[PDB]
């Protein structure tokens, strides 16, 4: 195989390093032989040069068999070297989304055939790279050896190879602007929109300029024909789509069934609408073995079953006119759950996918859908290199009600409003001002850091009183009991004052469901409640019922 | 004659990521480096160069011409030692003096000094491709590059010539130089300032260099401002002892006794409260305390300066500056078709450009807002030709409104 004639990338060792000088095990004589008929080849071809023992470096090599067959394959344990080699630049930062890919009239897939082989090794780097193939046992000094091309296994070389390829492209590309080539690892995807004429002449150019460069790749008929099974995606000529999903079949799921399952079904996601994981997740949660049999809880059995229907029946995604704008809708599934679907016509996906995750302990819609704009905004700019046109299930209303009054910057780029429930409100709204003829509940909670018990209760200028004991709390534990109490026994309207910043923070905040039970009975509370007005004053303050409440609730505690 | 540049011992190159980049702006940036390589700014490189620095581009102050903008903030303090405590330009307490202060781009006398052989790795950038069609273009510049805290600090010698004439000409303008930009100061009438601004561009334009108004002197306070009223309820004295209880701690001597005991017993909120004339007092001095500096706040040039800002409403922000939490060494407040992100970003660099002038160096600002989507919007509004330091924080209920 042809062996570039193209430049040579400078390589150096990691600063106040030496390179490589391992031992070599022995081998076997079968072995010792192998590696003597594969690299006299080697040096044949011109891959590996011989070299005598005034080359102070030295990596294991090694040689193993055919499973099945009766070939044998050298390995070398280029271990100690990549540890004493430079860092390169990330290769690829991303991989090519199928829904980021433009119509093209022809596309020809061109696999590089013995990609790293086919490319030089700067020559003062090659020294390192030297191994030994042992004598018979002890006696006889190895056979020496050093590379000439770039290794497999080697740190550099996928680096390498591609620069080069990078490199050995540039001039074509200039003369061919309206063309379309692919860099993908070691392989060229090529199209444009000429007929088959000037494609199947134009991929012949291509082919023969990337042969004066020492690169050889696959002549007709034995290019590959679409759709193209390109990593885990099935690319058609007019669609896109993910390679066949299958859904096994059990009778006992143990934690290695399941943890494939959802990754099968979150690769689904990216084009069928409607996949849902947090039931099938729950279970995985604290896993006890790998082999470990799981119990498939009604909702993981009932989310299982919604998804086997979304597969069940193909649904394929569309290519990217450049032209048209883009269209993202987000929806809401329930428990912290979105999916939403990306189209340039109307209902006719490029992608789809999901949100779920959970930003901060107390939450709402309203900044779980914004979270979701964000990462599908991110995602646009990654694939289209454009953000898209959004209609959320929120109101108009509502949004403006919430950005403007929360304490946080927020910005939803262009969107517009979709009725599609369910859809996005605000559960509940505190006064601005205290309600007059309303029961001022001056709350408050204690908590003793030694035998962790607590105190939580409340005084009201009404007469009332309360105090609860509580047995395994911390202050910030009591604190919310005192304004859940207050909540209980208080009806529809009522006047809050706390000393917890920690509270009215999270309250402040209009969250919707917590990892809290506590907070999750108080929101249940606020909702039910026709006007709240909470407020905070300092502790400690000589501030009227509050001092009363902490002499209350202080007593035992502290 | 290149100076040559060494990296902070025991630490290394910058390896910052690229964020991603929208086709409108990726293309503005090729068509940049395209015609800086030509003129042999930046130099194309191999993968055998580890490094990245994230570059963006803007648009500047009402500008229609795409720019440029690398974000050497990681090479900065990956130099500090360089650009700091070996090859530093001192700040004149003299320029926040000035009644007008007007800023100058400076970053193209630059392109005209060699970058250090051995140092120009560490300046490598990547303009991305479109869902990784293909590799990024990777440069390295050949020249000091703009952004880059080490280049004033080099041409630092250049510049001091350049200006020789019109300094010693007018012995009563401040000069100061920070980054890309230049700050020049003067008393004089408005008129005869902006005509010695476009006398000292001429004699920039003479070595190539080729303006925006500030009034410092004309920047005041922004005390803790107390409610004057008539009729006060359980409620506002809450606040106010509230308000008041946190004034403290940072203002020296805050009285708070009186307006308590006029809290006693457990009240209505909405029930009326007849304020004691001694509780005025008390009022009156901490009205009086608070109408004044802090005493005892001075500025520690080893010290990092820090920036809260706090969403208030309606197109208002507060914001402080400080070294050590409560000590602030200056607060305000920044006012506004624009929106929180756009708001937000025209504050840090208003905030920023004072820091500039006042103490000569950025604060790190701690952002009310999320690190996502400030990071994908911010550059839709930047104009300036550096980038401060930012966290991001979830401002505290009160503290937004103790600052109001
Ligand atoms: N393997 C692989 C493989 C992997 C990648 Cl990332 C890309 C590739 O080549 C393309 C696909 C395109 O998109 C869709 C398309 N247009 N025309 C087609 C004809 C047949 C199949 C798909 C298409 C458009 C242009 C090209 Cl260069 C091939």
């Amino acid at each position: 195989s042809p062996i570039s004639p193209i430049e040579t990338v400078p390589v150096k060792l990691k600063p106040g390093m030496d390179g490589p000088k391992v031992k070599q095990w022995p081998l076997t004589e079968e072995k010792i032989k192998a590696l003597v008929e594969i690299c006299t080849e080697m040096e044949k071809e011109g891959k590996i040069s011989k070299i005598g023992p005034e080359n102070p470096y030295n990596t294991p090599v090694f040689a193993i068999k055919k499973k099945d067959s009766t070939k044998w394959r050298k390995l070398v344990d280029f271990r100690e070297l990549n540890k004493r080699t430079q860092d390169f630049w990330e290769v690829q930062l991303g991989i090519p989304h199928p829904a980021g890919l433009k119509k093209k009239k022809s596309v020809t897939v061109l696999d590089v055939g013995d990609a790293y082989f086919s490319v030089p090794l700067d020559e003062d780097f090659r020294k390192y790279t030297a191994f030994t193939i042992p004598s018979i046992n002890n006696e006889t000094p190895g056979i020496r050896y050093q590379y000439n091309v770039l290794p497999q296994g080697w740190k550099g070389s996928p680096a390498i190879f591609q620069s080069s390829m990078t490199k050995i492209l540039e001039p074509f590309r200039k003369q061919n602007p309206d063309i379309v080539i692919y860099q993908y690892m070691d392989d060229l995807y090529v199209g444009s929109d000429l007929e088959i004429g000037q494609h199947r002449t134009k991929i012949e150019e291509l082919r023969q300029h990337l042969l004066r460069w020492g690169l050889t790749t696959p002549d007709k008929k034995h290019q590959k024909e679409p759709p193209f099974l390109w990593m885990g995606y099935e690319l058609h000529p007019d669609k896109w789509t993910v390679q066949p999903i299958v859904l096994p079949e059990k009778d006992s799921w143990t934690v290695n069934d399941i943890q494939k399952l959802v990754g099968k079904l979150n690769w689904a996601s990216q084009i069928y609408p409607g996949i849902k994981v947090r039931q099938l997740c729950k279970l995985l949660r604290g896993t006890k073995a790998l082999t470990e049999v799981i119990p498939l809880t009604e909702e993981a059995e009932l989310e299982l079953a919604e998804n086997r229907e979304i597969l069940k029946e193909p649904v394929h995604g569309v290519y990217y006119d450049p032209s048209k704008d883009l269209i993202a809708e987000i929806q809401k599934q329930g428990q912290g759950q979105w999916t939403y679907q990306i189209y340039q016509e109307p209902f006719k996906n490029l992608k789809t996918g999901k949100y779920a995750r959970m930003r901060g302990a107390h939450t709402n819609d309203v900044k779980q859908l914004t979270e979701a704009v964000q990462k599908i905004t991110t995602e646009s700019i990654v694939i289209w290199g454009k953000t898209p046109k959004f209609k959320l299930p929120i109101q108009k209303e509502t949004w403006e009600t919430w950005w403007t009054e929360y304490w946080q910057a927020t910005w939803i780029p262009e969107w517009e409003f979709v009725n599609t429930p369910p859809l996005v409100k605000l559960w509940y709204q505190l006064e601005k001002e205290p309600i007059v003829g309303a029961e001022t509940f001056y709350v408050d909670g204690a908590a003793n850091r030694e035998t962790k018990l607590g105190k939580a209760g409340y005084v009201t200028n009404r007469g009332r009183q309360k105090v609860v004991t509580l047995t395994d709390t911390t202050n910030q534990k009591t604190e919310l009991q005192a304004i859940y109490l207050a909540l209980q026994d208080s009806g529809l309207e009522v006047n809050i004052v706390t000393d917890s910043q920690y509270a009215l923070g999270i309250i402040q905040a209009q969250p919707d469901q917590s990892e809290s039970e506590l907070v999750n009975q108080i929101i249940e509370q606020l909702i039910k409640k026709e006007k709240v007005y909470l407020a905070w004053v300092p502790a400690h303050k000589g501030i009227g019922g509050n001092e009363q409440v902490d002499k209350l609730v202080s007593a035992g505690i502290r | 004659e290149t100076v040559p540049v060494k990296l902070k011992p025991g630490m290394d190159g910058p390896k910052v990521k690229q964020w991603p980049l929208t086709e409108e702006k990726i293309k503005a940036l090729v068509e940049i480096c395209t015609e800086m390589e030509k003129e042999g700014k930046i130099s194309k490189i191999g993968p055998e160069n580890p490094y990245n620095t994230p570059v963006f581009a803007i648009k500047k102050k009402d500008s229609t011409k795409w720019r440029k903008l690398v974000d050497f903030r990681e090479l900065n303090k990956r130099t500090q030692d360089f650009w700091e405590v070996q090859l530093g330009i001192p700040h004149p307490a003299g320029l926040k003096k000035k009644k007008s202060v007007t800023v100058l781009d400076v970053g193209d006398a630059y392109f005209s000094v060699p970058l250090d052989e051995d140092f120009r790795k560490y300046t490598a950038f990547t303009i991305p491709s479109i869902n990784n069609e293909t590799p990024g273009i990777r440069y390295q510049y050949n020249v000091l590059p703009q952004g880059w805290k080490g280049s004033p600090a080099i041409f630092q010698s250049s510049m001091t010539k350049i200006l020789e004439p019109f300094r010693k000409q007018n012995p009563d303008i401040v000069i100061y130089q920070y980054m890309d930009d230049l700050y020049v100061g003067s008393d004089l009438e408005i008129g005869q300032h902006r005509t010695k601004i476009e006398e000292l561009r001429q004699h920039l334009l003479r070595w190539g260099l080729t303006g925006y108004e500030l009034h410092p002197d004309k920047w005041t306070v922004q005390p803790i401002v107390l409610p004057e009223k008539d009729s006060w309820t359980v409620n506002d004295i809450q606040k106010l002892v509230g308000k008041l209880n946190w004034a403290s701690q940072i203002y020296p001597g805050i009285k708070v006794r009186q307006l308590c005991k006029l809290l006693r017993g457990t009240k209505a909120l909405t029930e009326v409260i007849p304020l004691t004339e001694e509780a005025e007092l008390e009022l009156a001095e901490n009205r009086e305390i608070l109408k004044e500096p802090v005493h005892g706040v001075y500025y520690d040039p080893s010290k990092d300066l820090i920036a809260e800002i706090q969403k208030q409403g309606q197109g208002q922000w507060t914001y402080q500056i400080y070294q050590e939490p409560f000590k602030n060494l200056k607060t305000g407040k920044y006012a506004r078709h624009t929106n929180d992100v756009k708001q937000l970003t025209e504050a840090v660099q208003k905030i920023t450009t004072e820091s500039i002038v006042i103490w000569g160096k950025t604060p790190k600002f701690k952002l009310p807002i999320q690190k996502e989507t400030w990071e994908t919007w911010w550059t839709e509004y930047w104009q300036a030709t550096w980038i401060p330091e930012w966290e991001f924080v979830n401002t505290p209920p009160l503290v937004k409104l103790w600052y109001q």
